DNA sequence: CTGTGAGGAAAGGTAAACGGCTAGGCTAGATTC
DNA sequence: GAATCTAGCCTAGCCGTTTACCTTTCCTCACAG
């Protein structure tokens, strides 16, 4: 994607691996401009789990989100391969109200399992609340 | 005068003015012998008749034990009452023997269709009927002498078999069926003059000309379609099939004539293809129909909504005039007092029968609703099939009695009735189901699974006769035998399947479970038929086993699946490069025909013009739903 | 060094619904001898 | 009058094909015994 407001241009730096687990970048802002990737690259440990997608990259977000960001959200990816699909669904419980998606590199356009489609959609605002384990 | 004796003021209006003295004269010994004011009434068309049933009774119950009071008056009221009685107490005990073993109601059948020549004709004439070089059986001379015109289709049968069945060239039942109506006469001596001319200079088949020529009314439809094929084929824009199905019913001749004289009208004025206007002309009374659909089209469309597809739908069944009158009757009452959609009349119309429907559903909606606690949605479902009044009226008696003395819910009766002749089912149910539970061990479930489908009394029939013999001589299990009954035509599927299972076990080398597979769908006799035809052809021809074939057969219409594979193998398999195995998966399915004709037609669209490779394509086809699929998600989207 | 949780997608599978044909009966009016 | 020929209208039974509503699979960028 190449469209967003605030104090910042459209783009993300890209880190080629095709080995270990993940790289991405996320682009969020409260009250200042202040963002940056957090160092996100794959999971660790989370208060959830169970959910599969606690530990997918694009998932993280819902930790210091729903803590901090009810604003939307900003994602680029470094695994050419596509969005699995466990978050395609599952992905929208585990956010406030109200929250945004965003695209992912077009390399990642040669899905060979079920779902991973490509320039992933918005994923805004579903109302349930993630539960907890056990 | 006939008010003391106990008749009402309908039934002394209904009564010729110069015949109630005779009635007023044999009222007390008809009443004496058990007849009731109804019979005797319906026992006037003839007057002669009343006598000669007053004196002679006893003679007649005893040349005719079986014979009620019912039979006799029908005999008895036609032009020739009294004289087809006073042969049948003197011919019955001959026709009794050889060589025509006769019961009571051939007898009553023939004398009342047929009369006094008819009766003294077919006994005359019996040793040379029943012989060389006619050998005939009885029961075709039955069919033949039970018309009004007979004593006529006997003699010239007898005079014209041979010279039909030797220099033309006809198969004797054909000859049997063209003689077997009103008019066969005619229709033979026809047939022999003009078959050769139809079949060199129209280029028309013999199985066509017959087919013609087995209605009532012939020797009009022949030498009409003789005149008018030329024209209609040429002016027109006709095609020959198209000519035959519209001259292939009662009154052919007017459904030609009203076809060419209102063929444009209807296609420019109103706006119709032709193929409508053909479909509205193939039934009994075409004229009728297309006259009214002129006059009536522009009023039901404007001021009752009714699209002109409804108003044709409506029109292309037999008696298509009095169900468009009756819809333009009875629109605004059942739509405004009894709270009905227009969609729910135009389907109880649209069949057979339909005014009678109507007017039953407005008689009965009250009653049945509010005494018996049955939504409309069910009466609907009710009455939308062929003779939905005798269903109706059916339930209205017997929904009280089978639900108290057999423990039946209503849900069960709804369904038993909302089929094709559902009037009979419920009778035979009530009948049969204490002896089905208890000497053969079923549940009433069953029951009510083998009497929910289309022509379910003769399934129970053939049940109850054929269980002992499958159970014990072919080790078949009655859930099997339930299986097989419960679809439409269970009773040929069941007579198919004792007649057909040792030969294909055997000589083919197919296990029962298999059979009872291709058995356990509709129509699944021409299925085990067209097996036993083609398994060797398929399997040396081509390279196939027994499985594939059985797993195609194992299907609604696998007959056309087997024939269109048979015939479609070698072109997609040496033109588009397809194996055996994915034809053979593609066929599997229902409707696998139509897969097979849209994939080979698709398919150099789809692989040229779409970038689709051909394992895609077999894929969406391989599945349930392919035409919908190829013809309409890939095809028009793009 | 091979087998585990939550969540809506596609996909097999049986039944219900929607068309069309064939065989047989009964009544009223027209036509021929 | 005595027999026979023509048109319409109603009930049952059988054979093919398409659509709506349930239920059994498939999906990782993790890890334990
Ligand atoms: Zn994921």
């Amino acid at each position: 994607g190449s469209y967003a407001l605030g104090p910042y241009q459209i783009s993300a730096p890209q880190l080629p691996a095709y080995n270990g687990q993940t790289v991405g970048t996320f682009y969020y802002v409260n009250d200042a401009g202040g963002l940056e990737s957090k160092v996100f690259i794959s999971g660790g440990p989370t208060p959830y789990p169970n959910y599969v997608s606690a530990g997918h990259v694009a998932g993280q977000s819902a930790l210091f989100m729903r803590d901090n960001g009810i604003s939307e959200g900003l994602v680029f990816h470094n695994n050419p391969k596509g969005t699995c699909g466990f978050c395609v669904n599952m992905i929208e419980t585990l956010l406030p109200e109200n929250a945004k998606m965003t695209v992912v590199p077009p390399e990642g356009a040669i899905p060979v399992k079920r779902g991973a489609t490509g320039e992933t959609k918005v994923f805004i605002g579903n109302s349930n609340s993630p539960k907890s384990p056990t | 005068d006939l008010r003391t004796l106990g008749y009402s003021q309908q039934q002394q209006e209904k009564i010729k003015p110069k015949v109630r003295s005779t009635v007023a004269q044999h009222h007390e010994a008809l009443v004496g012998h058990g007849f009731t004011h109804a019979h005797i009434v319906a026992l006037s068309q003839h007057p002669a008749a009343l006598g000669t049933v007053a004196v002679k009774y006893q003679d007649m119950i005893a040349a005719l034990p079986e014979a009620t009071h019912e039979a006799i008056v029908g005999v008895g009221k036609q032009w020739s009452g009294a004289r087809a009685l006073e042969a049948l107490l003197t011919v019955a005990g001959e026709l009794r023997g050889p060589p025509l073993q006769l019961d009571t109601g051939q007898l009553l059948k023939i004398a009342k269709r047929g009369g006094v020549t008819a009766v003294e004709a077919v006994h005359a004439w019996r040793n040379a009927l029943t012989g060389a070089p006619l050998n005939l059986t009885p029961e075709q001379v039955v069919a033949i002498a039970s018309h009004d015109g007979g004593k006529q289709a006997l003699e010239t049968v007898q005079r014209l078999l041979p010279v039909l069945c030797q220099a033309h060239g006809l198969t004797p039942e054909q000859v049997v069926a063209i003689a077997s109506n009103g008019g066969g006469k005619q229709a033979l001596e026809t047939v022999q003059r003009l078959l050769p001319v139809l079949c060199q200079a129209h280029g028309l088949t013999p199985e066509q000309v017959v087919a013609i020529a087995s209605n009532i009314g012939g020797k009009q439809a022949l030498e009409t379609v003789q005149r008018l094929l030329p024209v209609l084929c040429q002016a027109h824009g006709l095609t020959p099939e198209q000519v035959v199905a519209i001259a292939s019913n009662n009154g052919g001749k007017q459904a030609l004539e009203t076809v060419q004289r209102l063929l444009p009208v209807l296609c420019q004025a109103h706006g119709l293809t032709p193929e409508q206007v053909v479909a509205i002309a193939s039934h009994d009374g075409g004229k009728q129909a297309l006259e009214t659909v002129q006059r009536l089209l522009p009023v039901l469309c404007q001021a009752h909504g009714l699209t002109p597809e409804q108003v044709v739908a409506i029109a292309s069944h037999d008696g298509g005039k009095q169900a468009l009158e009756t819809v333009q009757r009875l629109l605004p009452v059942l739509c405004q007092a009894h709270g009905l959609t227009p969609e729910q009349v135009v389907a109880i119309a649209s069949n057979g029968g339909g005014k009678q429907a109507l007017e039953t559903v407005q008689r009965l909606l009250p009653v049945l609703c509010q005494a018996h606690g049955l939504t409309p949605e069910q009466v609907v479902a009710i009455a939308s099939n062929i003779g939905g009044k005798q269903a109706l009226e059916t339930v209205q008696r017997l929904l009280p009695v089978l639900c108290q003395a057999h423990g039946l819910t209503p849900e069960q009766v709804v369904a038993i009735a909302s089929n094709n002749g559902g009037k009979q089912a419920l009778e035979t149910v009530q009948r049969l189901l204490p002896v089905l539970c208890q000497a053969h061990g079923l549940t009433p479930e069953q029951v009510v699974a083998i009497a929910s489908h289309d022509g379910g009394k003769q399934a129970l029939e053939t049940v109850q006769r054929l269980l002992p013999v499958l159970c014990q001589a072919h080790g078949l299990t009655p859930e099997q035998v339930v299986a097989i009954a419960s679809h439409d035509g269970g009773k040929q599927a069941l007579e198919t399947v004792q007649r057909l299972l040792p030969v294909l076990c055997q000589a083919h080398g197919l296990t029962p479970e298999q059979v009872v597979a291709i058995a356990s769908n509709n129509g699944g006799k021409q299925a085990l038929e067209t097996v036993q035809r083609l398994l060797p052809v398929l399997c040396q021809a081509h390279g196939l086993t027994p499985e594939q074939v059985v797993a195609i057969a194992s299907n609604g219409g696998g007959k056309q699946a087997l024939e269109t594979v048979q015939r479609l193998l070698p072109v997609l398999c040496q033109a588009h490069g397809l194996t055996p195995e994915q034809v053979v998966a593609i066929a599997s399915n229902g409707g696998g025909k139509q897969a097979l004709e849209t994939v080979q037609r698709l398919l150099p669209v789809l692989c040229q013009a779409h970038g689709l490779t051909p394992e895609q394509v077999v894929a969406i086809a391989s599945n349930g739903g392919g035409k919908q699929a190829l013809e309409s998600i890939v095809a028009q989207l793009s």
